[PDB]
This record gives structure tokens, sequence and C-alpha cells, in this order.
């Protein structure tokens, strides 16, 4: 009774969360061919921490954690240790000592449309930057001014959730990408993910 | 601070078409309510179109639905006002206007200058 990891039901998802209500899946208890991932022609960022994406088919993990949301193609540079701004800051943080591989591609065709697609949302506002692997799904009304807001959205009080509203004719830097976070996790544990 | 940056308008025949443009600064859309009112000589100003940001849905009046399209580009900061089959009574002051909430129902609160738009017979 060998498992396959369910990497299909990461990558070929019909729906992506928004990055602020991130996506976690657990991959337990399988073989996976990350080769197969590596080298797909299918992914525009593929970039490994703290393993070689060589020896991923010859390594076991404890578990693998794959994220997975919907940002701007110039936001993929954010989901790597030690970045800044809106996405590393308010909506998806990645830690330092991050062992993992940051998988994006390009999504305009499915995510995108005439006339806009509004659905995905990101936190433009909050009063400090995530933890690593912190969500935030709350949704308190932002003080920007000197006046409280005792709740109510309005002058320098902001609802802290903002729509992309991705126009299909935009440049690529503006465009959405699907991007899958795989974490390997390495506690002093046995090991149940593994490749073939 | 919030400005609204227009720009467009002009003199145009009647049957023609004009694209005003509002840029935002100080805030970034994909949350507020933004549309144009116009004030027509003799008659007080009025609403025109609005878009609701946060999910794109857009609202007129009996006199410019078909004729106007109201659209957003969030990543631009910029809404777009495409007036087709122009009359003379189009002639008017159009003026951006930027609300602090998602509902285009509610009451606009930072304005543009203002741009005249005159529609010839
Ligand atoms: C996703 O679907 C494509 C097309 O059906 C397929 O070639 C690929 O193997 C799938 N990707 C994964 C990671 O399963």
């Amino acid at each position: 009774i060998t498992n396959l990891c369910p990497f299909g039901e990461v990558f070929n998802a019909t729906r992506f969360a928004s990055v602020y209500a991130w996506n976690r899946k657990r991959i337990s208890n399988c073989v996976a061919d990350y080769s197969v991932l590596y080298n797909s022609a299918s992914f525009s960022t593929f970039k490994c921490y703290g393993v070689s994406p060589t020896k991923l088919n010859d390594l076991c993990f404890t578990n693998v954690y794959a994220d997975s949301f919907v940002i701007r193609g110039d936001e993929v540079r954010q989901i790597a240790p030690g970045q800044t701004g809106k996405i590393a800051d308010y909506n998806y943080k990645l830690p330092d000592d991050f062992t993992g591989c940051v998988i994006a591609w390009n999504s305009n065709n499915l995510d995108s449309k005439v006339g806009g697609n509004y659905n995905y949302l990101y936190r433009l506002f909050r009063k400090s930057n995530l933890k690593p692997f912190e969500r935030d799904i709350s949704t308190e009304i932002y003080q920007a001014g000197s006046t409280p807001c005792n709740g109510v959205e309005g002058f320098n009080c902001y609802f802290p959730l903002q729509s992309y509203g991705f126009q299909p004719t935009n440049g690529v830097g503006y465009q959405p990408y699907r991007v899958v976070v795989l974490s390997f996790e390495l506690l002093h544990a046995p090991a149940t993910v593994c490749g073939p | 601070q919030v400005q609204l940056v227009e720009s467009g308008g002009g003199s145009v025949q009647a049957g023609g078409s004009l694209t005003l443009s509002c840029v935002a600064s100080g805030v970034t859309l994909g949350r507020h309510a933004i549309g144009w009112f116009r004030q027509a000589p003799g008659k007080e100003r009025e609403r025109v179109s609005c878009i609701r940001t946060f999910d794109g849905i857009t609202s007129y009046v009996e006199s410019t639905k078909g004729r106007f399209t109201i659209s957003s580009n969030n990543a631009m900061n910029t809404v777009y006002l495409q007036m087709n089959s122009l009359k003379p009574e189009d002639t008017a002051v159009y003026f951006c206007a930027l609300g602090v909430t998602a509902a285009c129902s509610d009451n606009p609160y930072f304005w543009g200058q203002g741009t005249q738009v005159t529609v010839s017979s």
C-alpha cells in the first residue's frame, strides 16, 4: 500500500485562494516525483531554499505543506525569504530559515477576463507584519488617521482588503500568477514523504 | 491626501464619442465606489454612473444606460467614462467623485475640479 502524493489536486486545482486567505494542503505518507515538476516547462518560477531541487527525489520529509494563492506577476519576487512589500508584510510571509520551493506560473488565461476579474483580494493595511506562515482573515477597520474608526469604514478608516480587479490587456507584471509554495518539514521524527 | 486628476472632454459633434479619465492618488482603487456626476445648464448636479472597485459592479441612471460605460483598471488607479451617442443635452461639467465606502449608493466624499463637455447639434 504505497500512495502517490496528491500534487495534482494542488497544481491543477480548478479554484485558487486569494492570497490573504491562502490555502494549505498537508502532504504525508506518500511518494512524489519532484523531478517531473522541476523539469516542467509549465512554470516560470521554480526556486528552492535549503535543499537542491536535483536531490529532492533522494530525500524524505516528515511532511510537505503545499500553500497556494494568486498574486500579481510583479509580486512573485516577494514570495521568498527576507522580502518586504504588501504581500510579504501583510498576506504571506516565508521565514528566513525556509526549506522549500516556490513555484509560479502566469494564469492570465484563467484568472482575468474582459470586464475584469474582481474575485481575488489582498490585504493592503495592517498594524504589524505577519509572522512566517501566519494567515490573517480578519476585517477590522484600519485606522490610518487621527480619528478612531469605532468599526466604521470612512475617511482615513479603511476596510483592510482590496480587489486586484485583474484586466486582461495589462502587461505581465499586473497579470495574475498562480503560486504553490512547498514547505519541506524536517522534524526529528519518521520521514513519511519520499521520492520514488 | 486624496487627489482626483481628471483629463479628456472638450468639444464634440452630436452622435460623436469622448473618453474622460479619472486617476486617483493618495488612495489605491480596489475597495471604494468611484463615479461620475455632471451639472448641465439650468439643472442640479446629478449622478451619471458609478463602479464599485471592490467587485466591478456598475450602476447607471435612466438617461446614460447603454451610451456610457463605466470601467475601472484598479492596477492603473484609473476609471474611464466612455461617452457614445452624445446629444446636445449631454453638454455639462463632468466631475469624477470618490466615496469612502464600497457602496455606489453612498454619497461621494472627494470631488475632481470637473471637465467641460460641449456637444454641438
Ligand atoms: C496538471 O495537469 C496537466 C494537464 O492535464 C498534467 O500534464 C500535469 O501532470 C498535472 N500536474 C500535476 C503536478 O499533476
